[PDB]
């Protein structure tokens, strides 16, 4: 058994080389294939290629000529290189492994890879206050806004993780500045508002933003 | 040979013929591992529940260990014996052969292990039939191949490229 | 490309139900077939592998058949867990992996009413000169809703944007989130900002609003 991180540039610029590393932690990597693979948004799957440690590569024809892979064992690495990048290879990214040759049954979390010229911009975090607008029969919301980032993703939790029932983290949106813009609210009790602190805790890879906003409720 | 002696007209499935001494065997393409004398396939590189019976070696597959709880290992195929850590015939446990390896001696109707040795050597009745004495060896092989003939490639006979051909041989 | 095709596309059933999902691989495969569940936002997990093997921990709802070309992928009682899209995925005698096109599987279930929040503009962002109203839609179903802005009750067309979760894995509802932008001068010179919500669980529009400098 192994667990699997992928780490990726967020950006890269057309034509130029994509760099990925998956970090493993667990079993001997020797015992497992190696693979990438990758979905573009609202597509399906596509197999990169495999390899092993003993040296043996298979890699999808179809990218053949434009990817390598590797395994570095001293430091727990699967690796691979993707030349001459254009708009068609921005994706989300997964390392995969498994004992046998024909499927995948561990996987990372993927990174998302954007081809873009734009550089990195991080984002503003603003808090959605929880009022009497925002309270229900019993239950209150509240949340944080996300704005002017650029790429994806940026992740939110609540309270370093504490708080997941009732998170609701959206779909971010593109502004007509050429920046997205993300909301994640939170619904907890009318009765809890005063007796708990409630943070969102924002990271924003690309740009290496790690933001932390108390969300602090109005008294009308 | 453990099962039937494999000859110039065999087929190796994903293989190809090799010569000794005194047998004939199949050697894989590439990477692949031998399931029988005769075939290659690809190997799983870790045993569990999950590749289960799948090949993890030459002669040897993931196995269902019955211990204090379930476990599964890479175990040698009936009629071998792990034996530095790969799988030979169980009867040649004990032979050591050094310019050589030992196989079944497939003339004899009792499992005995036997010395073939590297191109270039043959058993040696003064060591214990060991591969210590230099003698010759006829190829059996046909190399029919575009450009092929018998050639002797690091101890062993394969068809490989004739006399100024590399790589089909061009 | 190689061509595999998964049916249906796309599916809603109500919990409870058995789910039928078909795969045709692109050539004969034998068993080397397998199952892969993708939750929103999450990596692919493999459920079936060589066909019909169930992975270990996965429940035992889930199934699958077949071999040489022609497979099925079965869930015998559909749970609000259990909505993703679905992919077979192939291993030929090239040794290459082809995952099939994807079966996203939703549920059916009981209209349910958005509850509907407002949040104003932070002083922080409006030091910047920009103000964001924010309406918050939040478990309802289904995923039709419609948001309309009012600033002193005069409706706002262009300067808002939306958008809307995946179908929740519990209670099987969704949520939209709509983002009304205005410069700080122009949100400083109204009143009541509203946001009006229609939904097929809501016998009539229903209104959330503030007042600027209420507090």
């Amino acid at each position: 058994q192994v667990q699997l991180q992928e780490s990726g540039p967020g950006l890269v610029k057309p034509s130029e080389t994509l760099s990925l590393t998956c970090t493993v932690s667990g079993d001997s990597m020797s015992s497992y294939y190696w693979s990438w693979i990758r979905q573009p948004a609202g597509k399906g799957l596509e197999w990169i290629g495999r390899i092993s440690t003993s040296g043996s590569t298979n890699y999808n024809p179809s990218l053949k000529s434009r990817v390598t892979m590797s395994v570095d064992t001293s430091n727990n690495h699967f690796s691979m290189r993707l030349n001459s990048v254009t708009a068609a290879d921005t994706a989300v990214y997964y390392c995969a492994c498994s004992g046998s040759y024909s499927f995948f049954d561990y996987w990372g979390q993927g990174t998302l890879v954007t081809v873009s010229s734009a550089s990195t911009k991080g984002p503003s975090v603003f808090p959605l206050a929880p009022s009497s607008k925002s309270t229900s029969g019993g239950t209150a919301a509240l949340g944080c806004l996300v704005k002017d980032y650029f790429p994806e993703p940026v992740t939110v939790s609540w309270n370093s993780g504490a708080l997941t029932s009732g998170v609701h983290t959206f779909p971010a949106v593109l502004q007509s500045s050429g920046l997205y813009s993300l909301s994640s609210v939170v619904t907890v009790p009318s009765s809890s508002l005063g007796t708990q602190t409630y943070i969102c805790n924002v990271n924003h890879k690309p740009s290496n933003t790690k933001v932390d906003k108390k969300v602090e409720p109005k008294s009308c | 040979e453990t099962g039937a002696k494999v000859t110039v007209d065999t087929v190796c499935k994903r293989g190809f013929l090799i010569q000794m001494s005194g047998h004939l065997e199949c050697k894989c393409e590439n990477d692949l591992v031998l399931v029988n004398e005769e075939t290659c396939e690809e190997k799983v590189l870790k045993c569990d529940e999950k590749t289960v019976n799948k090949p993890c070696g030459d002669f040897s597959k993931c196995i269902k260990i019955d211990g204090n709880p379930v476990s599964y290992a890479c175990k040698c195929n009936l009629g071998y014996d792990m034996v530095n850590n790969v799988c030979i015939p169980n009867e040649c446990k004990q032979v050591t052969c050094g310019n050589g390896k030992c196989i079944l001696d497939t003339s004899n109707p009792v499992k005995t292990g036997v010395c073939s040795c590297n191109i270039g050597k043959v058993p040696n009745v003064q060591d214990q039939n060991k591969c210590s004495k230099d003698g010759e060896t006829k190829c059996s092989l046909k190399c029919l191949k575009e450009q092929e003939t018998c050639k002797a490639v690091d101890g062993i006979y394969k068809c490989d490229c004739k006399d100024g051909f590399i790589i089909i041989c061009t | 490309d190689i061509q595999m095709t998964q049916s249906p596309s796309s599916l809603s059933a109500s919990v409870g139900d058995r789910v039928t999902i078909t795969c045709q691989a692109s050539q004969d495969i034998s068993n080397f077939l397998n199952w892969y569940q993708q939750k929103p936002g999450k990596a692919p997990k493999l459920l079936i592998y060589d066909a019909s093997n169930l992975e270990t921990g996965v429940p035992s709802r889930f199934s699958g058949s077949g071999s040489g070309t022609d497979f099925t992928f079965t869930i015998s009682s559909l749970q609000p867990e259990d909505i993703a899209t679905y992919y077979c995925q192939q291993y030929d005698n090239l040794r290459i992996f082809t995952f099939g096109p994807g079966t996203k599987v939703d549920i059916k279930r009981t209209v349910a009413a958005p509850s509907v929040f407002i949040f104003p503009p932070s002083d922080e962002q409006l030091k910047s000169g920009t103000a964001s109203v924010v309406c918050l839609l939040n478990n309802f179903y289904p995923r039709e809703a419609k948001v309309q802005w009012k600033v002193d009750n005069a409706l706002q067309s262009g300067n808002s944007q939306e958008s809307v979760t995946e179908q929740d894995s519990k209670d099987s509802t969704y949520s939209l989130s709509s983002t009304l932008t205005l410069s700080k001068a122009d949100y400083e010179k109204h009143k009541v900002y509203a946001c009006e919500v229609t939904h097929q669980g809501l016998s009539s529009p229903v209104t959330k609003s503030f007042n600027r400098g209420e507090c």
